[PDB]
RNA sequence: UGCCUGGCGGCCGUAGCGCGGUGGUCCCACCUGACCCCAUGCCGAACUCAGAAGUGAAACGCCGUAGCGCCGAUGGUAGUGUGGGGUCUCCCCAUGCGAGAGUAGGGAACUGCCAGGCAU
RNA sequence: CUCCUCCUAAAGAGUAACGGAGGAGCACGAAGGUUGGCUAAUCCUGGUCGGACAUCAGGAGGUUAGUGCAAUGGCAUAAGCCAGCUUGACUGCGAGCGUGACGGCGCGAGCAGGUGCGAAAGCAGGUCAUAGUGAUCCGGUGGUUCUGAAUGGAAGGGCCAU
RNA sequence: CCCGACUUACCAACCCGAUGCAAACUGCGAAUACCGGAGAAUGUUAUCACGGGAGACACACGGCGGGUGCUAACGUCCGU
RNA sequence: CGCGGGGUGGAGCAGCCUGGUAGCUCGUCGGGCUUACAACCCGAAGGUCGUCGGUUCAAAUCCGGCCCCCGCAACCA
RNA sequence: AAAGUA
């Protein structure tokens, strides 16, 4: 579960979440998963997908996350009415699309394919297989 | 519960008064400021609040001048 | 606020008088200084007193 | 270094003499020579000169790096100063001490006429 | 004098023929020579930090700078501006009869002295030493001592390396080890 | 008229660093002494004074050199004023404005006043 | 619950919430004026006690320091550091301007008188700036070419300082 | 005993190269908006000042930019 | 949940307020008195202060979280 | 004055 050791400010605004992503090319292994839709990546999300990622692939080759948790969400108890801003619960990534998630290396096409497959059934948004290009 | 946040200062109405082109009289507040952010230049003060003044009638004239590269006001004499 | 209020005298015996503070603890001694006396019109010697 | 020292003693007098629009009178000193600038407003033009690197001036001076060179120098550019009707300057000293040298030169400057 | 005048009439020209310098400017110098008192219990009894500067004048000849801290340190209990110790910086014909007497007299008086440590230097041609005690200086009275004191020695050189300022110093015989 | 140097400015990295070379008649610098004018919370180091034996070593100036800094299009992309639309958390269309980053490339400043030296 | 700093605040000002974060209710006759001078943190190397860290020397570095106290905006011509002399932390005024519903609050050249520092040009009407605060009434103290219930005084009142 | 000599399941600060994120980051930086000047056309002076008379100081929804809330509310609090 | 108060040698309790190594009683250990034990007498040791961060030249101490404990309050329909 | 136990 990735989170920041540590912050400025303990809790942060909505925001919002417009634009397309930075961080489109597949850069350090040879294949990707890339984000197409437009969310919220919450830790254990992303954790839930690495896992499956992983044993999928048996361990072998290599796992780049591309993305991290640096947001903290906020929310309100139960059963409360105003009075300040609720507590922080839980940490998400931002997503745009065209995000490269995950890259793998050291391992078949094939493979690289059925366990991203395997991850993207745990995320909350529409993915694609990349792969790295030359230019 | 409660909060322990809930203070802040009046606004302090800084800003420039006088733009670029303007018709000044002697005396006439330009530009209030924090500090140098503008620097006073010909026929210009600056006040111990760092108030930059007109110390002439004419027109407000910004530039950027010297080896840091950095912003003066003066008044040009009409 | 531990600085007391204090009055400085006039030596030209105008009784004008300036005020200030002094904190009192640190430096006991008699504050004296040269300051412009509006009713002789001169500067003269200005003397520490109590406020009133 | 001694130069970028002197510069930056320098600057704030130079600074405040272009604010207030004077004409300078600015002296530089050598262990050699010393020498003497009277400059307009503007700081871009040089209305009088007079040095010990001269020969009318070296050509009377036993050595051209002393009190008495200097006092020379100063009497000169007052002198020229004069002559071209300007008669009312400000020292710029050029972060230099206001000493020795430098104070002989505005001394004779001052005898010989130059108001300041 | 007698030193400078030994540099100036040998020393020149043996480092010259030794180091092929096409000019004689870049022949290395003595700039400086500067004795250093690290007098930390003055905290405790200031009077401490006189009698070393006492002691510093008397070998020197010439009156010593008390040098306060530049900062709080917690490990030694000092705060800022706390006079901690005393300097005495010697250029010119005192450095030079300092140098001659330091030489001659008091490095051979050095308790069970072996030489001085050629690896001393700080990597730019300047030396440092540590004297353990001030009475191997004459000008100090074994009897009077009322305390052991040591000091720093530092020779600051217009060399450029560490092979050129062991040259310049063992070029006025040096009791290097 | 040209070359070199000093002082005061304009300008404020295309102008600054680095690396290599080079200059002492003059100028500059280091430099030589200091009882003195003046000075060191010690030190003629600095400041100051009196000088001119030496050296361009350092510094400085000049020349060369893209390893950097710096400058930098065209095109596209992002955003966005107004009007319209959709599957409306976000977008699209018409029109107008149009970056930042990156790319090609540029690039080892230019210049005014006065003074001095040399050649002419 | 009044005051200051940042953000929210949509690149002029202003802008709400029991929105997100921190501070004030002082300090200083020098920590104020001015003249002259100066430049940081951190690290590496060498050096008696001395060590991770004291003082010394050299190098790298270039403000990563500093600012009487929050934060922001500033600061090398320093507003940061040191020293000499000092009281401009002056009195009367004030072109003009900013900011407020108002009461008010703020910036201000320049004029008169007297002053400090500087050879001089000049600078100085507190402090790098922005918090450090309390209307009116009622009274207290000093001053005063004002008033003084028949008149001279006095009481009380006004005005100025507090 | 002082030393030391190797090795890392190893952890690795600094620096170098590559990748993202920020309301309280900025070596860049728009569109708009705002201040000022000039010019034409248009507009029943639409502007400013002073004076007589008020009402009003419970707002609502919709668009856009946001805080809060769950990018919940025919929710709540600002800006336009 | 809200408001307070706390956490320091093996046990109970001071110091905290207000920044510069922290103590008392019982207990423990060694010795002594006793035939032996207890009581008694002499001597000695034992905690960087609940856990982390921040401020500071320096934190048991000040500030901010987190864990455990105690006492009040958690209501009108 | 204070002397418990095996
Ligand atoms: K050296
Ligand atoms: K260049
Ligand atoms: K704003
Ligand atoms: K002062
Ligand atoms: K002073
Ligand atoms: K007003
Ligand atoms: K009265
Ligand atoms: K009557
Ligand atoms: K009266
Ligand atoms: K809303
Ligand atoms: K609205
Ligand atoms: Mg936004
Ligand atoms: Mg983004
Ligand atoms: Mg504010
Ligand atoms: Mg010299
Ligand atoms: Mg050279
Ligand atoms: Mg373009
Ligand atoms: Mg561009
Ligand atoms: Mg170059
Ligand atoms: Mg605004
Ligand atoms: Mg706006
Ligand atoms: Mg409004
Ligand atoms: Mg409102
Ligand atoms: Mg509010
Ligand atoms: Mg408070
Ligand atoms: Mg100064
Ligand atoms: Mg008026
Ligand atoms: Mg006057
Ligand atoms: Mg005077
Ligand atoms: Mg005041
Ligand atoms: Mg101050
Ligand atoms: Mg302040
Ligand atoms: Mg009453
Ligand atoms: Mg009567
Ligand atoms: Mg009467
Ligand atoms: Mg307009
Ligand atoms: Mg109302
Ligand atoms: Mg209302
Ligand atoms: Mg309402
Ligand atoms: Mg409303
Ligand atoms: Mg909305
Ligand atoms: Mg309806
Ligand atoms: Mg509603
Ligand atoms: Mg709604
Ligand atoms: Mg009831
Ligand atoms: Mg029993």
């Amino acid at each position: 579960m990735l989170q920041p050791k540590r912050t400025k400010f303990r809790k942060m605004h909505k925001g919002r979440n417009r634009g397309l992503a930075q961080g489109t090319d597949v850069s350090f292994g040879s294949f990707g998963l890339k984000a197409v839709g437009r969310g919220r990546l919450t830790a254990r999300q992303i954790e839930a997908a690495r896992r499956a990622m992983t044993r999928a692939v048996k361990r072998q080759g290599k796992i780049w996350i591309r993305v991290f948790p640096d947001k903290p969400i906020t929310e309100k108890p139960l059963a409360v009415r105003g009075k300040g801003k609720g507590n922080v619960e839980y940490w998400v990534a931002l997503i745009q699309p065209g995000k490269v998630l995950y890259e793998m290396d050291g391992v078949p096409e094939e493979l690289a394919r059925e366990a991203f497959k395997l991850a993207a059934a745990k995320l909350p948004i529409k993915t694609t297989f990349v792969t790295k290009t030359v230019m | 519960g409660s909060t322990r946040n809930g203070r802040d200062s009046e606004a302090k109405r800084l800003g420039v008064k006088r733009f670029g082109g303007e018709s000044v009289l002697a005396g006439s507040i330009i530009v209030r400021q924090r500090g140098t952010k503008f620097h006073a230049g010909a026929n210009v003060g600056c006040g111990r609040d760092h108030t930059l003044f007109a110390k002439a009638d004419g027109k407000v004239k910004f530039e950027v001048k010297g080896p840091k590269n950095r912003k003066f006001i003066s008044i040009e004499a009409e | 606020g531990i600085r007391e209020k204090i009055k400085l005298v006039s030596s030209a015996g105008t009784g004008h008088f300036y005020t200030t503070t002094k904190n009192k603890r640190t430096k006991p001694e008699k504050l004296e200084l040269k300051k412009f006396d509006p009713v002789v019109r001169q500067h003269v010697i200005y003397k520490e007193a109590k406020i009133k | 270094d001694k130069k970028s020292a002197r510069i930056r003693r320098a600057t704030r007098a130079r600074r405040k003499l272009q604010e207030l629009g004077a004409t300078r009178l600015v002296v530089h000193r050598t262990p050699r020579h010393i020498y003497a600038q009277v400059i307009a407003p503007n700081g871009s033009e040089v209305l009088v000169a007079a040095s010990t690197v001269e020969k009318a001036i070296a050509e009377q001076l036993k050595y051209t790096g002393n009190k008495d060179a200097a006092a020379a120098v100063g009497k000169a550019v007052a002198e020229r100063a004069l002559e071209k009707g300007i008669k009312d300057v400000s020292f710029d000293r050029s972060g230099f001490q206001y000493h020795g040298r430098v104070q002989a030169l505005a001394d004779a400057a001052r005898e010989a006429g130059l108001q300041f | 004098a007698k030193l400078h005048d030994y540099y100036k009439d040998e020393v020149v020209k043996k480092l010259m023929t030794e180091f092929n310098y096409n000019s004689v400017m870049q022949v290395p110098r003595v700039e400086k020579i500067t004795l250093n008192m690290g007098v930390g219990e003055a905290i405790a009894d200031k009077k401490l930090l006189d009698n070393a500067a006492a002691d510093l004048a008397a070998i020197s000849g010439q009156k010593p700078l008390i040098t306060k801290a530049r900062k709080s340190v917690a490990g030694f209990k000092i705060r800022q501006g706390y006079p901690i110790g005393c300097k005495v910086t010697l250029r010119g014909e005192r450095m030079w009869e300092f140098f001659e007497r330091l030489i001659t007299i008091a490095v051979p008086r050095i308790r069970d002295f072996r030489g001085l440590s050629a690896k001393s230097f700080d990597g730019r041609g300047n030396y440092s030493m540590g004297v353990r005690e001030q009475i191997i200086f004459p000008e100090i009275d074994y009897d009077k001592v009322d305390r052991v004191r040591g000091l720093d020695i530092t020779i600051t050189t217009t060399a450029k390396s560490d092979e050129e300022g062991r040259a310049l110093l063992a070029a006025f015989d040096f009791p290097f080890r």
